[PDB]
């Protein structure tokens, strides 16, 4: 702050209502005409953005076909095995990435340009879909008799590794 | 109107409250137009890749002619198509694997193998990034061991001097526990290219003759990616 | 920096076509549209292209006009329904040019960096004369010499991909012209 | 401020009628008509006296004045510079305007011209190499100021007084007498301009005359009066001849910079004569001996052999030397500029090509009409 | 409802930055734009504004459209450093008023005048005399500097619309302060 | 009042733009427009064509764009020549040439709305050895 006022205290004529004007001048015809200008491009590309998602969401139809990934390569590429036993190749994967991919996955595909869309959350056997037991009921500890030592020694090995996540990582243990 | 050392010095104090107030914003402007820019890139990379026809994959089976190629898909029949212009014919191997056109049905590209993804999942996991110093007491053992690995795979003038073929393998034999799980860890951390892990109970199958199938495929991998090790705990299994 | 460009014959005819759309009442015996392109590598491809409402004053031949919201609608729709063919450059008839040529080309190359024009020959179609190419240089003239445009020309060629000489073979039909000939076709090769 | 004005309208002829404009213009806001009224009064060949005076002026303009090109800005203030003669401080003043204005208009470029040949008088060396190419490197994109290549080409003369520098300034003495198209100064000046012209085009290493100068006539209209050695010795030249006389009358007449470089001269005219003498036979007999080459280039047989091989490096003829039969075959492959005489043979040698190759084909047409169908 | 083809014309020569006004000329001519195009859209929507330079070249900037985002675009930073060059300005808005997508609009053309002009009084009384017989209305207007009562426009702005024509006013701006209501008081509504 | 045996007059500009634009979406069903000029009674001329954005749904009366074909038009009228639409076309490369389920609809709606409508069907990866179908 004080250099902006040094400079009014030594002149008085010669950069007081110069410096603090050709300057202020130069700035604000710049912000006028770049305020238009980037706001108008803005609202050019919002409609091209919304033109191409248009687009992207017509050529989006519904029915898709599960297939598996067998590889990626780069000279980006991918390798498709399809659900009729018919193997595939691109050039260019589609809407998700390469590197977001792996082999084994049931992607989405067009039924006719074959293209990866989806993701298709990928299921397995029905064995150990069986084996899935939720909804576990709360008995209270006090149900068992004479074994609290064992209980203890239970929730001394299990819970507090669930809760106390930070305490036995500082100390340079691991919970087994 | 004169030239004073107050008012002047009060001009531009109420000035300088708007050019910095129209200026500030003007960074947010162009920060959301680089963003939306990098958004519309992503579209048009989007728009580019929704055109893709998809390459028939197969198999050369042998060469006719200079032009006339038999080549089989993996269910499909058997077709004679050639090459694009500059697609390098001597290369194609009677053997190798392409991508054929879907209309056309001529070779686009030439691909190098497959990868199996089944043994996919015995590559792709990490050691511990462990170095020599979680494991105690074994060191006679261990530079031993690194001296018949390390050696052909960095530096083969040494056996060169000598003129000796260096030899594949070793066998860690112990009673259980001892840590021998732990020095695959140790290799795999350092000086690692391609670690293969083969639990070597996951090999069968139902199907008669499968494994074998396996056991080709995970030797394939290991010709396909130069130096490469293959660990198969457990040999007793099988 | 092109080596040489290659488009097909789709355009060659259209501007004939588009000079039997004028000559009705058209009293301008030019041509003046929009060349679309398709910039691959080094050299150039064209696919397509489209026309454009274009007038010249022979008095002080200095004056013309160009209809760009005509360009900015039509090649927006173009690139709507085939998102592969792009601007590239533009093109006349007529063998004497006007000298507005070097007017039409500064304009535009705000739209295309390597901006580019072919000549076509709608009325001399006796001799060998294909079309004809130019590109658009900024030097000053030589050395010694005052500074100055100084056209330079880019070879040409009519190349021709597949599944449009089945459409052109079917339409030819009157002597065809056969590959290798027996002894008189290549005495007449050389004639 | 009109005060000053009223005080410092003295020192030029027929004061009022310019300074009562100066001063009505100065109030009308106008920066045109009174920047050509102020660039009227310093293209004034007076003795300019008032740089002190005039610069406060030139300081009251740049504080309100924030619209003006600053092109003619700085073509005025290096008018300004000049005359105040102060080399101490014209090189801190001329970098305090080159900063002071930024902007789009392409003035540093020559800011930094004014920066070179203001210092080109005293230890130049340090920056010289640098503010010669900082000028060549922003000569991009726009190729029509024209004065910043010609204050490119001012610096370049006054770089020209260094021990090696004759190729690149000659070919930039073709590059400023193409991009001017006046001449805007009398001959008195001019006839030096051609004549260092013909000293580094003739004091070029591989450079002799190179041709482009007998059809401009930039030079013959303006030295046609005085020194004919000059003209004479770049007849010779184009000629190939030797001539013994008229190559020694100009090593006579030139003193200075012609004693180191007379040996120089003869072994370029003996490069230069084989190129020409296998011009003037049609490729029809180009085996020649050694014997013609002796005496057309009057050096012995020891030294033809010596004159052939430094003629292949060079790179204006590709041809081989035989001994067998002591002839040196040609295969001219370096071509240049001719007259009109020789023109008129070689349009005839097309004529003749053009005659046979037509009644060939009435030949071909005639004999194979029956099967050409 | 009248239907008319508006051709607005600008100057961008170097006789512009000078600013005798209390702003900025650029400015001055800028709003002129704005307070006109306001005017033409709200009398009739179905009209077209559209701005063309004289100076140095007759560039095209902006086609004669209906839209006026684009052309609010344009009015920014249009660098005025040429000269102005006024003779082939009339032409160049002529040629621009031939090319229109529906012949059914009425022809006018205001033109902004901020720099002397330099032309014979033939080339004005030619064109003057080549716009009775093509039927077309100009409006003349001055800005910034103006020498009072020009021979050159005086006779020019006569011989456009003799023998009871329009009324093309020509406008002299005071070289003082003079806001828009010099130009929304005759012009803006009796042409 | 009835008809006798037409005959279609294409261009050679016409069929270009048929085969390159069939040739382009191969398995898409590319899908046009035909543009021409009723002459007389029964001859009908076909000059100029021009392709149509296509969409999801294929070759049907959905993917004919009311709107842009009206601004396509008008465009047109100063460019060129004015005229009115003939017919239509569409490609079906997985057969020969026959009218599809939804192509007789929309030929129903073409002939309703203008005169005869004719409907072109192209077999692109037919037109192979030196014929076209
Ligand atoms: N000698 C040792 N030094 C340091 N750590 C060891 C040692 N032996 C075992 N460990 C610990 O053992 C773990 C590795 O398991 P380990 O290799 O001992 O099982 P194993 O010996 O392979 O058992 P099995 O022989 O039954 O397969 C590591 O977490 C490591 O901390
Ligand atoms: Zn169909």
């Amino acid at each position: 702050e004080q250099d902006g006022i040094g400079e009014e205290v030594l002149k008085m004529s010669t950069e007081e209502i110069i410096q603090r004007t050709r300057l202020l001048d130069s700035e604000i015809k710049i912000m006028k005409s770049e305020v238009l200008r980037v706001t108008h491009e803005l609202q050019a590309m919002k409609d091209k953005i919304k033109e191409n998602s248009e687009k992207i969401k017509v050529n989006k139809t519904l029915p898709y076909l599960v297939s598996n990934v067998i590889e990626l390569l780069d000279v980006k590429c991918a390798v498709i095995k399809t659900s009729t036993r018919q193997t595939y190749f691109l050039p260019v994967i589609g809407l998700v990435d390469a590197e977001k991919l792996k082999p084994g996955d049931l992607v989405g595909v067009n039924k006719d340009s074959y293209l990866i869309l989806e993701t298709l959350p990928t299921e397995y056997d029905s064995r150990v879909k069986a084996m899935e037991v939720d909804e576990r009921p709360t008995e209270q500890y006090s149900d068992i008799g004479g074994l609290d030592k064992q209980i203890q020694e239970l929730v001394e090995a299990i819970v507090l590794p669930m809760n106390h996540k930070e305490k036995f990582e500082n100390l340079g243990i691991q919970p087994p | 109107m004169a030239d004073p050392r107050d008012k002047a010095l009060q001009d531009y104090r109420k000035k300088l409250l708007e050019h910095k107030e129209i200026d500030g914003r003007l960074k947010e402007l162009r920060e959301q137009l680089k963003e939306l820019t990098k958004q519309y890139e992503k579209s048009e990379n989007d728009l580019k890749a929704l055109q893709s026809v998809g390459q028939i994959v197969g198999e050369v089976l042998k060469q006719l002619t200079e032009e006339k190629f038999i080549v089989k898909a993996t269910n499909g029949p058997r077709y004679v198509v050639g090459c694009r212009r500059q697609l390098d014919k001597s290369k194609l191997k009677p053997g190798t694997r392409v991508a054929l056109d879907m209309t056309t049905l001529t070779i686009m590209r030439y691909l190098p193998r497959e990868v199996d993804p089944l043994v996919y999942n015995m590559s792709h996991e990490d050691p511990g990034n462990v170095s020599y110093s979680e494991i105690g007491g074994l060191s006679e053992q261990i530079r031993e061991l690194r001296e018949v690995i390390e050696l052909p795979l960095t530096n083969p003038e040494l056996f060169q001097r000598v003129g000796i073929i260096p030899p594949k393998g070793c066998l860690l034999y112990g009673p259980p526990g001892t840590g021998k799980t732990l020095l695959a860890r140790a290799v795999a951390s350092q000086l690692d290219c391609n670690f293969l892990k083969v639990v070597s109970s996951s090999i069968v199958d139902k199907y008669i003759g499968e494994s074998a199938r396996l056991i080709r495929e995970m030797f394939n991998y290991a010709r396909d990616h130069q130096p490469c090790i293959i660990f198969m705990d457990e040999i007793d299994a099988i | 920096a092109v080596q040489k460009v290659v488009v097909h014959p789709l355009v060659l005819l259209s501007v004939v076509d588009h000079f039997n759309r004028i000559g009705k009442v058209g009293n301008q015996k030019r041509v003046v549209g929009v060349l679309l392109g398709s910039w691959q590598k080094k050299v150039l491809d064209v696919s397509n292209s489209f026309a454009v409402p274009f007038d010249e004053d022979d008095k002080d031949d200095s004056v013309w006009f160009l209809d760009h919201d005509y360009l900015e609608n039509m090649y927006g729709m173009f690139k709507k329904v085939n998102a592969r063919e792009r601007i590239v450059g533009w093109y006349h008839t007529g063998p004497k040019l006007h000298k507005n040529d070097i007017a039409i080309n500064e304009l535009m190359k705000r739209y295309c960096p390597n901006s580019v024009l072919v000549i076509i020959d709608v009325k001399p179609k006796d001799l060998g004369l294909p079309t004809e190419a130019y590109i658009s240089v900024e030097e000053v003239h030589d050395d010694g010499t005052p500074t100055s445009k100084t056209f330079e020309h880019v070879t040409s060629e009519i190349g021709a991909e597949e599944a449009e000489e089945v459409g052109v073979e079917h339409l030819l039909r009157d002597i065809k012209d056969t590959t290798v000939g027996t002894l008189s076709q290549r005495i007449t090769n050389q004639v | 401020v009109p005060g000053f004005l009223q005080q410092s309208q003295n020192s030029g002829p027929g004061q009022p009628a310019v300074w009562h404009r100066l001063e009505e213009l100065y109030t009308k806001k106008l920066w045109h008509q009174l920047t050509l009224q102020v660039l009227d009064f310093v293209q004034d060949p007076c003795f300019a006296q008032g740089d002190g005076l005039i610069k406060l002026y030139e300081n009251f303009i740049s504080e309100f004045e924030h619209r003006v090109n600053p092109l003619s800005l700085v073509e005025i203030i290096l008018h300004v510079v000049r005359q105040m003669t102060d080399p101490n401080v014209a090189l801190t003043f001329l970098e305090k305007t080159r900063e002071k204005v930024k902007s789009s208009d392409e003035a540093v470029i020559l800011c930094k011209t004014a920066i070179g040949a203001l210092k080109l008088n005293i230890g130049d060396l340090q920056v010289t190499k640098e503010t010669i190419e900082d000028v060549e490197e922003m000569l991009n994109n726009l190729p029509g100021v024209t004065s910043v290549h010609s204050r490119f080409y001012d610096l370049s003369s006054k770089y020209y007084q260094t021990i090696g520098n004759h190729a690149s300034y000659y070919k930039d003495a073709l590059r400023f007498l193409g991009c001017v198209d006046i001449k805007d100064l009398p001959v008195s000046e001019q006839q030096e301009r051609a004549f260092t012209l013909g000293l580094a085009g003739l004091l070029g290493e591989g450079v002799f005359n190179f041709g482009e100068l007998l059809m401009h006539p930039v030079l013959e209209s303006l030295r046609n009066t005085d020194r004919q050695w000059l003209i004479d010795t770049l007849y010779a030249f184009n000629s190939g001849n030797v001539e013994r006389f008229q190559t020694l009358k100009t090593a006579w007449g030139q003193q200075p910079d012609l004693a180191a470089n007379e040996a120089q001269l003869l072994r370029k005219i003996q490069l230069l004569c084989l190129m020409e003498m296998t011009f003037t036979r049609p490729a029809n007999h180009r085996q020649l001996t050694f014997e013609e080459i002796a005496k057309s280039a009057k050096i012995t047989v020891n030294e033809v052999e010596l004159l052939v091989m430094k003629a292949l490096s060079v790179g204006l003829v590709k041809g081989s030397i035989d001994e067998v039969d002591k002839r040196v075959h040609m295969t001219w492959v370096q071509p240049r500029v001719l007259d009109l005489q020789q023109i008129k043979g070689m349009k005839d040698r097309l004529e003749f090509w053009c005659t046979d190759v037509k009644s060939m084909e009435m030949l071909v047409e005639h004999q194979a009409h029956d099967i050409l169908t | 409802m009248v239907l008319e083809s508006t051709m607005v014309c600008v100057d961008n020569s170097e006789y512009m930055r000078n600013g005798d006004f209390l702003p900025t000329r650029l400015q001055a001519q800028q709003d002129a734009v704005n307070i006109v195009c306001h005017s033409k859209t709200r009398s009739n929507p179905e009209n077209n504004v559209g701005l063309i330079t004289l100076a140095n070249d007759c560039e095209v900037l902006t086609t004669l459209t209906p839209d006026t985002g684009r052309i609010l675009s344009k009015l920014h930073t249009v660098q005025p450093k040429g000269k102005i060059t006024f003779c082939t300005g009339i032409r160049v808005a002529h040629l621009a008023l031939k090319h229109r997508q529906g012949k059914n609009h009425k022809m006018r053309i205001i033109a902004f005048v901020g720099s002397p002009v330099e032309d014979n009084e033939k080339d004005l009384v030619k064109l003057a005399k080549r716009l009775k017989k093509e039927k077309v209305n100009v409006d003349i207007i001055n800005f910034g500097e103006e020498e009072v009562n020009t021979e050159k426009l005086t006779a020019f702005v006569n011989t456009l619309n003799g023998k009871d024509g329009t009324g093309s006013h020509l406008v002299t701006v005071p070289p003082g302060p003079s806001l828009a209501d010099a130009l929304i008081s005759s012009p803006i509504l009796a042409g | 009042a009835v008809d006798t045996a037409e005959q279609v007059y294409i261009s050679s500009l016409a069929l270009l733009k048929m085969l390159k634009h069939g040739r382009a979406g191969v398995p898409m069903e590319v899908m046009g427009l035909m543009l021409g000029e009723f002459v007389d009674d029964y001859t009908v001329r076909v000059i100029d064509v021009f392709a149509m954005p296509q969409s999801g749904t294929g070759v049907s009366v959905e993917a004919v764009d009311p709107v842009f074909q009206a601004k396509m038009l008008d465009m047109l009228k100063q460019t060129g020549r004015p005229e009115m639409v003939v017919g239509w076309y569409h490609s079906h490369p997985g057969f020969g040439c026959w009218l599809s389920g939804v192509d007789i609809n929309t030929q129903q709606s073409f002939e309703a709305l203008s005169e005869r409508a004719v409907a072109v069907v192209v077999d692109p990866i037919q037109s192979v050895k030196g014929k076209v179908v």
